[PDB]
């Protein structure tokens, strides 16, 4: 991507005008005419650098527990390691009802900022939460670069290696979003979860597959 | 320059002027010129303390070859009270580290006895106090012997660590059993990965380790990844 | 999208959406809690 | 003009002549782009050079150990001398950094042609490396690239086109039959009509996976098995 000429999504079909290429991971590909509006691009691009990362941490997670189950490790599979029993905290035990209205309450005091700059850019960089300025100002839409949000200092750094790590972040986002789809239509389908899917897989490939599950293909 | 790999190209941050530098950045993190600086200060800090590490582990292995590294602390007598030592050990290492980054943080404001103002350490390089009673050889080519010797060490540890975990012996004790039988102790000779099968060492160290009463939750280094 | 928003805000549109929202919210209200004869 | 790989062909322009046995033969334009031909040679001679190599293997193990089936040697046990049930793991080690080295070598002299050529321990002794894929040199003792090289490289590309092509030949004909080699040729010449790829394509005669030193490995015939 990154180019005039960059690989597109039907090679041969010309790329959408919204689409020119500088975006991250951008292959002219909106059938639907989904961003038609400029605006419309910038809240997608930044929405997609939302899902994409959530999918990314959360494709680590179902990824690192399969993988201990499977070895032997205590840990309980994607799709029961939400009944497994709360762990207990200094200040005391942990209730669901809590739980849930702690993880609401942080989420909507960070997301408030974030939207906050998103509509007014460089509104959190006022020195109002304990003098952070520039660090809450944000590089670029869905980029809040900083000393705080990029402490190594890639963006700060090379702008090609910035350039092309965007790129990576972008493809892999994409990936680990498909990849969540699978976790949660194999389990809805095998009923077994990841890691076991394909350690199935690689013990029978050939009568393995999703048209022998039951599910996917119903009359076979 | 000598560089990582023959042939490669030095990261354009890596002009080369920090002792030791060999044009190796793959992944550009010292992109930033004072991300670079921080992580200077960072690698002599490590390497400095991974020496003083590997050789006591080493020695405290030829002198008292029974207490295990790993488990020391466990299997040995503190003269004082463990709340005692950590409290001295915490403000102790406290002061010198303020005292240390201040300088990092702004040259030559720390560089002077503050009990005593008439003593005052002589201008000097951030990363290097000034204590060089003796300097054997040019002071460049120190630098390069205690950042190359640092990086050896750093590296040592964590054999020293994974070692510990994948067998139950200490750094000579490890060797020797490598020396016995070289084609048979190798990780490939313990642990493979198959595309269907998944064999990983067995963690010789107990997932929680009691101490004085206290029992000490000791996990081995991402044990589901080996 | 501009023109595709602009006839989602046509006043039928808008009428069709903002009903059904309070019609299957008394429907929900009612599904939890049902015989609101008195206010108690 | 060359002769080209058909007689009513036109040989593709990126094909002129200059790369050794060049019968003008890219149907699928694999090598249009010059980065994609320079990689693509460099892997045909790898390939041509290995596979050279495993056909004398096979024939010769045969020819001397008649005992062990060219399939089945890379077995512990299989293997001879005192390598009988050695830990397959500490062997695949030294095969493991051995073959890093020499090949990350060759690699740096595909990324940076002529720079991978002085001895990195020692110093001054360097290979010529004339050619990319051509190292000369030590890799030259006789030295027979000093007369015309290119007639020789011509042999050398056209003799190994034929063994890449007799290699995947020894491999399929041993998973139908089950027979090295030569013991297929002798079956031919008894009965030809009997012992033909027709009554020999309907099976796969070899083990579906082999248990190694505790690790199972799955094999597979390269035609799906009747
Ligand atoms: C964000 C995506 C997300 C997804 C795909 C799932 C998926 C799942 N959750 Mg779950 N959860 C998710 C977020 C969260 N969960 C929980 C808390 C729980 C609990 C306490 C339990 C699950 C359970 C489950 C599984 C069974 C669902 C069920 O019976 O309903 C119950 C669903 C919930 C209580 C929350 C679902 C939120 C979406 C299922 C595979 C159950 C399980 O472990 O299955 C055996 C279960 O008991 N989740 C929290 C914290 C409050 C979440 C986020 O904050
Ligand atoms: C103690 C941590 C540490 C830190 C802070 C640094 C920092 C630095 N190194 Mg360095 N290095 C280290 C350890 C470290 N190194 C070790 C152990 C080795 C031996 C292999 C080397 C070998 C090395 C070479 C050859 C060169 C550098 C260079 C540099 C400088 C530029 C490269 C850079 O920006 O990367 C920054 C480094 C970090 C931000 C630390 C990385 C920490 C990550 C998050 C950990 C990832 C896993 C890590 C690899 C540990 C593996 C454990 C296990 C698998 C063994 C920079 C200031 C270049 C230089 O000298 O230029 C002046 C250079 O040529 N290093
Ligand atoms: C200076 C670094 C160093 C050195 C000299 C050694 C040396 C040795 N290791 Mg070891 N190791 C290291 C780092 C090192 N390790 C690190 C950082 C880790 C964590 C990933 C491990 C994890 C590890 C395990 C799990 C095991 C060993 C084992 C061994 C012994 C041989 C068997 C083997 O499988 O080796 C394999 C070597 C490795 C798995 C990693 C070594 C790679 C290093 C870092 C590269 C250094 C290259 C450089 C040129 C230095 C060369 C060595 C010397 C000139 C200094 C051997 C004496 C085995 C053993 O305990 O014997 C019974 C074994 O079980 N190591
Ligand atoms: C305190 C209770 C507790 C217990 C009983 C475990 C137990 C386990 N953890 Mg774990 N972990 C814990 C807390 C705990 N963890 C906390 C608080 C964190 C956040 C930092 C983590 C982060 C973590 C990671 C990232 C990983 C594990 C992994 C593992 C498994 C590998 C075996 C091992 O012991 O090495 C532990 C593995 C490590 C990498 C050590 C670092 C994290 C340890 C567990 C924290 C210890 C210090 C902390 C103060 C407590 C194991 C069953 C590995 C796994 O999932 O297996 C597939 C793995 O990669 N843990
Ligand atoms: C992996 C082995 C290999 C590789 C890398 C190459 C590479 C190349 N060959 Mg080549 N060739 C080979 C084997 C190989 N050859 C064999 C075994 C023969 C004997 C039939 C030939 C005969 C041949 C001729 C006559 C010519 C070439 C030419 C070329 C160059 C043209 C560019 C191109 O199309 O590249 C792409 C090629 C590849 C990427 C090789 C991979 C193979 C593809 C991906 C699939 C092939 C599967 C194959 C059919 C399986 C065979 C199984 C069977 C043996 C049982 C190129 C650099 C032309 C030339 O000399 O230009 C200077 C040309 O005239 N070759
Ligand atoms: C018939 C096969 C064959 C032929 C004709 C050549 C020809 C050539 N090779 Mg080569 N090589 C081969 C196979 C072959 N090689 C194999 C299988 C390997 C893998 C080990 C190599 C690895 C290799 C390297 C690393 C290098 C060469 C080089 C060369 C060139 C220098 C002249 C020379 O080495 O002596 C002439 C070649 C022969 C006499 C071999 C053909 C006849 C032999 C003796 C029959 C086989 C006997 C068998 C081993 C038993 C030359 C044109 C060097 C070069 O490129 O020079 C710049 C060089 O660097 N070769
Ligand atoms: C590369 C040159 C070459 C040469 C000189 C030979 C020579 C010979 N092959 Mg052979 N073969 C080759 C390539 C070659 N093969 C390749 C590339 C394959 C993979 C498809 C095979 C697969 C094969 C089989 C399965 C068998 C032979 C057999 C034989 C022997 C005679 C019986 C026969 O059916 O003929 C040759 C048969 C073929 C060339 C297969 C025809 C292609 C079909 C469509 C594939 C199925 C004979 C000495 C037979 C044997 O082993 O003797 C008892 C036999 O069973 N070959
Ligand atoms: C529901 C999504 C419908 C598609 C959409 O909203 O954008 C659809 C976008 C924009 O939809 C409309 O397009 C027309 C011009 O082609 C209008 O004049 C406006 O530009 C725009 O509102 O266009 C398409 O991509 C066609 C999609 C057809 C389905
Ligand atoms: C562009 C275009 C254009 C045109 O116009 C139109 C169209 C075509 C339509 C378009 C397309 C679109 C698409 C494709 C989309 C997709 C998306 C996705 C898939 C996402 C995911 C997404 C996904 C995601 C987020 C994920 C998430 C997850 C998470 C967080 C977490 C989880 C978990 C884990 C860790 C583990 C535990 O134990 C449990 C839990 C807790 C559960
Ligand atoms: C900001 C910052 C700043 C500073 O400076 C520095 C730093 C710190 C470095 C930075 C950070 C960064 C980050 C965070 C990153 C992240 C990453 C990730 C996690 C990714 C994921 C990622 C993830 C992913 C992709 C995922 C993947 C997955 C997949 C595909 C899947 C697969 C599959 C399925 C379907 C199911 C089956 O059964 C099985 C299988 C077959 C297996
Ligand atoms: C040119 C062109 C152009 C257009 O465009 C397209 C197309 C047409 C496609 C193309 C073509 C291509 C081709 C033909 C390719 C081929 C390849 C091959 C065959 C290789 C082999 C390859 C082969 C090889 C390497 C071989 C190898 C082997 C080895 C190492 C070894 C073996 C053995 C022996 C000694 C004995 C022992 O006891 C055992 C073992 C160990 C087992």
């Amino acid at each position: 991507a990154y180019g005039p000429d960059r690989p597109l999504w039907y090679p041969g079909n010309p790329a959408p005008a919204y689409l020119d290429g500088t975006l991250a991971g951008d292959y002219g590909f909106d059938p639907l005419g989904l961003s038609s509006d400029p605006e419309t691009m910038r809240w997608m691009v930044h929405a997609e650098l939302q899902n994409a990362r959530w999918a990314m941490l959360g494709a680590a997670g179902v990824l690192l527990t399969s993988i201990g189950a499977a070895v032997g490790l205590p840990f309980p599979e994607w799709y029961e390691a939400g009944a497994a029993p709360l762990p207990s905290t200094v200040h005391g035990d942990w209730s669901f009802g809590t739980l849930t209205a702690t993880m609401f309450l942080l989420f909507h005091w960070a997301e408030q900022k974030r939207i906050m700059d998103f509509r007014n850019p460089g509104s959190q960089g006022d020195g109002s939460f304990f003098g952070i300025t520039d660090d809450f100002k944000s590089k670029e839409n869905g980029y809040p670069g900083g000393r705080l949000f990029d402490p190594i200092g890639f963006s700060r750094g090379d702008e090609a290696m910035y350039k092309k790590y965007k790129q990576n972040e972008i493809v892999n986002g994409r990936l680990a979003m498909v990849a969540n789809l699978g976790f949660w239509a194999q389990y809805a389908a095998t009923g077994k979860g990841p890691i076991q899917n394909l350690a199935d897989h690689l013990a029978d490939p050939y009568h393995t597959t999703f048209t022998t599950n039951g599910v996917s293909v119903p009359f076979y | 320059r000598p560089l990582w790999r023959p042939g490669s190209a030095p990261p354009a941050h890596l002009n080369g002027e920090l002792p030791g530098d060999f044009g190796f950045d793959p992944l550009g993190l010292g992109a930033n010129p004072e991300s670079l600086k921080w992580f200077a200060e960072s690698e002599r800090v490590h390497a400095r303390w991974a020496m003083l590490a590997v050789a006591g582990i080493l020695v405290q292995e030829v002198v008292k070859p029974d207490v295990f590294w790993y488990d020391a602390p466990t299997k040995i007598d503190l003269p004082f009270n463990i709340v005692g030592l950590l409290a001295f050990e915490f403000f102790a290492m406290h002061f010198v580290e303020l005292k240390r980054w201040q300088d990092f943080r702004n040259p030559g404001s720390v560089d002077a006895d503050p009990l005593f103002p008439s003593n005052k350490l002589a201008p000097h390089e951030v990363g290097y106090p000034g204590f060089a009673p003796f300097v054997p050889g040019p002071m460049e080519e120190l630098k390069v012997k205690e950042i190359k010797n640092g990086r050896l060490a750093m590296l040592a540890f964590i054999g020293f660590t994974m070692a510990a975990q994948v067998t139950g012996k200490g750094p000579l004790a490890a060797l020797s059993e490598h020396l016995a039988d070289p084609m048979g102790t190798t990780i490939f000779s313990k642990a493979v990965v198959v595309p269907g099968q998944v064999v990983q060492p067995e963690c010789k160290i107990p997932q929680f380790t009691d101490f004085q009463g206290t029992k000490i939750f000791t996990p081995c280094l991402f044990q589901g990844l080996w | 999208m501009k023109n595709f928003t602009t006839y989602l805000s046509t006043a039928p549109v808008v009428a069709l959406a903002w009903f059904t929202v309070t019609a299957a919210l008394l429907i929900e209200i009612n599904r939890f809690f049902p015989d609101p004869l008195v206010f108690s | 003009d060359r002769k080209l790989w058909a007689p009513t062909v036109d040989s593709p322009s990126y094909l002129n002549g200059e790369l050794a046995g060049d019968y003008g033969f890219d149907p699928l334009g694999l090598g249009a782009d010059p980065v994609a031909l320079k990689w693509y040679r460099q892997s045909e001679l790898v390939h041509a050079r290995w596979a050279m190599l495993g056909v004398a293997g096979v024939l010769g193990q045969e020819i001397l150990r008649p005992d062990v089936f060219w399939y089945e040697a890379g077995e512990p046990q299989n293997l001879p001398g005192p390598f009988q049930n050695i830990n397959m793991g500490g062997l695949l080690a030294w095969e493991f950094l051995l073959m890093h080295w020499v090949e990350v070598r060759r690699w740096q002299d595909y990324k940076n042609f002529g720079s991978v050529n002085e001895d990195p321990i020692f110093k001054g002794n360097k290979v010529p490396n004339p050619e990319m894929g051509y190292p000369g040199g030590i890799f030259d003792p006789l030295g027979f690239s000093k007369g015309n090289r290119k007639e020789l490289q011509t042999k050398e590309i056209k003799n190994g086109r034929i063994a890449m092509i007799a290699f995947m030949s020894f491999v399929v004909q041993a998973q139908a039959t089950g027979k090295g080699p030569l013991a297929n040729l002798a079956d031919h010449l008894s009965n030809p009509g009997a012992n033909n790829w027709v009554s020999n394509i309907n099976h796969c005669v070899t083990p579906s996976s082999v248990d190694v030193q505790g690790l199972t490995i799955p094999l597979t015939c390269l035609w799906p098995g009747s």
